[PDB]
């Protein structure tokens, strides 16, 4: 059995730097006559690929940016210059003895400059308010960092109850993040004050995001 | 060119079994051993087993008594038959095909496979259509509310996918024996509410089709 | 330090530090009294011969289930908040029930 | 006060599979990196033990087959492999608000093979007739499932006043079920007629399980 | 070595106070709490409160005022000191050790603390013997019938517990101020009437044991 304790858990490498995914090893020794093995990538947005095989050569369809090489135990896979197609989980196996387990995966996340969230609130459908239920959403997308916490404050106040949130990892080729907050009530509640808001604090926007949104709106 | 899609499940309780149907296509089965995967349940990414040319087949340690490989060579397609899941196990499972030194070149898009003791539920589409009073600066944002369905996955694509521009999936909320999907797509003003907006909601899962005008 | 009276815990692991003496590997590794004899960076057979300029002995004790997550990089309650592996760690690791 | 929905209420697993048990949960998130919860086992005549504590960490002094995980909210108890001694209720403990409740309770059974019950009967002693009552003593003990209807029906009619059971579920040790039933009648009704009856029909045996008494023996 | 068993309690009448004490032995009491709950009436186990290490005590907002613990440090003792107990204040007490994360690592035996206007009333203890009709198939059943009985516990053996496998326990039935408890003892079919089968009856309340032989 092979334990590939592959670290970090994580990176932050902004674009045009040098990222370093380690990948640990127990075993074993002559994969083909080395003691080399592959490497992965699994996109949040695409399906996987391969990016290296034994660890020191290119594969068509990827870039030759990524490259490295590895000891009996210590690997490394080096991948300079960071574009914006390296936001993923990266992965090394070994094939020398089942089970072909992979590594603990190292996300990649491209560390951009940060950018404030977009800003589009949604009032309930027809169906919805014919139905008794009333569920605004208010998205906040393109951002950077991750990092983002709405508050849902009615007027009257503050609602936590049927607050969830939609947490989006890095896109491949987007770089940007984006999260969905919904709150899922009734028509009395929507009809229960004129305006509403929903705040937001995000590291970007020093000051408080704020956008309110009237029950008229129908 | 290349084909390695899976399908055949739409949900399955935890300690049953079940049979996915993965669709070869580029490659003979006879020229290279079809291999077997998951998709991150949890901790890092878990192999299951490949079948080798013509040959046996290896498994791994904790899986081999329990999935087994079952390699149609006349069909053109590899079907899969598991055992004793657990909800840990919910993942996309993939099939690739085999490299030089035992590698995984070709990858395909897979199907996530849940394991849950809930029941399956269709989807109940609710669109999230802004009001009369909503305003507009040279573009407009729309997306759905798809909550009440079970199991994953789900994919909502505006006017069965002709917008690709400002296109953006977010992840399914766990709700109680059900799941919770919101979308969001960037269009021009001039589309809508101009031209006919409807938001096209699919369950592979139950095979659902729900249509709702935006 | 391996057959000492008791050792210590996880937490206020024992970093016996030695230097300046011969240390036989291979004999150990072919020894038969270790239940793990795992090593990072470089094979038990071949790091019985090498000069280093110190080496430490972490003395402490975890259960069965938990053996496996001293390794670098490897996560767990021990792993992150009790003993902490270095990532780079070139030595190894022994255990024995 | 948070009312832990845990979900199932009652389980029958057989021999060699593996048993899930949910144990819901509303309130708090995210104490120090986490949620979790701990779990117990109460046996049918003996307080509960710990098994798991936050949901992820083995307990010594209890069988090894116990596990889990679980989520901010839902919680799973894992028992693998289930075998003849898990005979017992399992609960899920409230630990980040006071105060420490516990949830509903599932009540977990080892499926074992279909067994007939005994066959017998106690008579009471001298003094109790000679006071006027009468305590008649029916066992059925050591048979599988639990579905079985037992009922007294004296020579004259179906008794209706003097029908009393004490079940015993399914034991640790003792995999089977066993029912006493006792009879309540007086003197003149317990020499009333000569023989009686104990009847009791199980779920597998369409013949009634009978076992008769007269009034002599004693 | 760990010891947190109760004593004191045998019957309480309507309108009274008492306090249970559970010994404490095996850990520092110090350095863990005592923790106090009922053996689940009605819905789920039930918690009444927990002294804290050297800090504060909890309790539920219906047994704040009646119900307090008192951990004595210097004797390791912890008191459960009961007040205003009427008839529908029932209740089974157990102890248990504080773990790490507010965990009951250790556990003792226990108190039935029955509240009650009637008086104690022993038990009325008859030996089971099977009838001329019963039959045997080299196994012959035997029991002690310990009816009339009030309040619980009470514990009934064969030999003063020389068996313990064969001796079968039951429910007893609740009654009006009374119980009536069932027992079975399973034994070949060679050793009654040949050999001395003496029943043992304990009901720690009344502190009764009548010996009858089968």
């Amino acid at each position: 059995n092979i334990v590939l304790t592959q670290s970090p858990a994580s990176l932050a490498v902004s674009l045009g730097q040098r990222a370093t995914i380690s990948c640990r090893a127990s075993e074993s020794v002559d994969s083909y006559g080395n003691s080399f093995l592959h490497w992965y990538q699994q996109k949040p947005g695409q399906p996987p690929k391969l990016l290296i095989y034994l660890a020191s050569n290119l594969e068509s369809g990827v870039p030759a940016r990524f490259s490295g090489s590895g000891s009996r135990t210590d690997f490394t896979l080096t991948i300079d210059p960071v574009e914006a197609d390296d936001a993923a989980t990266y992965y090394c196996q070994q094939n020398n003895e089942d089970p072909f387990t992979f590594g603990s995966g190292t996300k990649l996340e491209i560390k951009r400059a940060d950018a404030a969230p977009t800003v589009s609130i949604f009032p309930p459908s027809s169906e919805q308010l014919t139905s008794g239920g009333a569920s605004v959403v208010c998205f906040l997308n393109n951002f950077y960092p991750k990092d983002i916490n709405v508050k849902w404050k009615i007027d009257g106040s503050e609602r936590q109850n049927g607050v969830l949130n939609s947490w989006t990892d890095q896109d491949s080729k987007d770089s940007t993040y984006s999260m969905s907050s919904t709150l899922t009530l009734t028509k009395d509640e929507y009809e229960r004050h004129n305006s509403y808001t929903c705040e937001a604090t995000h590291k970007t926007s020093t000051s408080p995001i704020v956008k309110s949104f009237n029950r008229n709106e129908c | 060119q290349v084909q390695l899609k899976q399908s055949g499940p739409s949900l399955v309780q935890p300690s049953q079994s079940l049979s996915i149907t993965c669709t070869v296509s580029g490659f003979s089965l006879t020229s290279y051993g079809v291999h077997w995967v998951r998709q991150s349940p949890g901790k890092g990414l878990e192999w299951l087993g490949v079948m080798w040319r013509g040959g046996n087949t290896d498994y791994n340690a904790a899986f081999m008594s329990r999935l087994s490989i079952t390699k149609d060579n006349s069909k053109s397609q590899v079907f899969f038959k598991m055992n004793s899941l657990q909800t840990d196990d919910t993942a996309i499972y993939y099939c690739a095909k085999n490299g030089g030194a035992h590698a995984m070149d070709f990858w395909g898009q897979g199907t996530s496979v849940t394991v849950s003791s809930a029941k399956t539920t269709p989807p109940s589409v609710y669109p999230l259509a802004p009001g009369s009073a909503a305003q507009t600066n040279s573009m407009v944002t729309l997306g759905c509310l798809v909550k009440g369905y079970f199991p994953e996955p789900v994919t909502v694509t505006w006017n069965s996918g002709s917008l690709s521009s400002g296109v953006h999936t977010f992840p399914a909320v766990l709700q109680s024996d059900l799941y919770t999907l919101s979308s969001s797509v960037t269009v021009p003003s001039s589309t809508w509410p101009s031209e006919t907006v409807t938001c096209n909601v699919a369950h592979p899962a139950s095979s659902t089709k729900v249509d709702k005008k935006i | 330090v391996f057959n000492a009276t008791r050792f210590a815990s996880v937490y206020a692991w024992n970093r016996k530090r030695i230097s300046n003496c011969v240390a036989d590997y291979s004999v150990l590794y072919n020894s038969a009294s270790f239940s793990t004899f795992k090593c990072y960076g470089v094979s038990p057979t071949k790091l019985n011969d090498l000069c280093f300029t110190n080496v430490y002995a972490d003395s402490f004790v975890i259960r069965g289930d938990e053996v496996r997550q001293i390794a670098p990089g490897q996560t767990g309650k021990i792993a992150d908040y009790n003993y902490k592996l270095p990532d780079d760690f070139t030595g190894c690791v022994i255990a024995w029930n």
